[PDB]
């Protein structure tokens, strides 16, 4: 779909995350297709403990479950 | 193809291949039996590749279990 994230980094823009980039693109985590396996204990070893960027993270992937 | 090295390159984890070949998978059937310590023990340490790989096993498992 051309109005859909076309990739982690346009994700974390949309999102208003892209402090997080080099977290998730140094860690495994630089495909849609693994952004969307992310949990909350996930988030933890990633060391990304704000709780409103976590809520902000996890409503960003359950759309792409939709995806 | 079911093999190992067709498996790891349709989720993207061909970098993978000599890490499987050299620990011994030889078959996807080897792999259908592998949990996360099996999966850091090949020196897989990426925590997305890790959570990618192991995603994969669990769902291909439920899909040849019923």
């Amino acid at each position: 779909f051309p109005s859909q994230p076309k990739s982690v980094e346009d994700l974390l823009d949309r999102i208003n995350l892209k402090e997080h980039m080099p977290t998730f693109l140094f860690n495994g985590y630089e495909d849609l297709d693994t952004f969307k396996l992310l949990e909350e204990e996930d988030l933890d070893e990633l060391n990304i403990r704000d709780p409103e960027h976590r809520a902000v993270l996890l409503t960003a992937v359950e759309l792409l479950q939709e995806y | 193809s079911l093999t190992v090295g067709d498996w790891l390159d349709s989720i993207r984890m061909g970098r993978y291949r000599d890490h499987f070949a050299a620990g011994g998978y030889s078959s996807l059937g080897m792999v259908l039996r592998m949990n996360a310590q099996d999966v850091r023990a090949l020196g897989i340490t990426l925590m997305g590749h890790q959570k990618k790989i192991l995603g994969s096993i669990q769902t291909m498992r439920a899909q040849l279990s019923s």
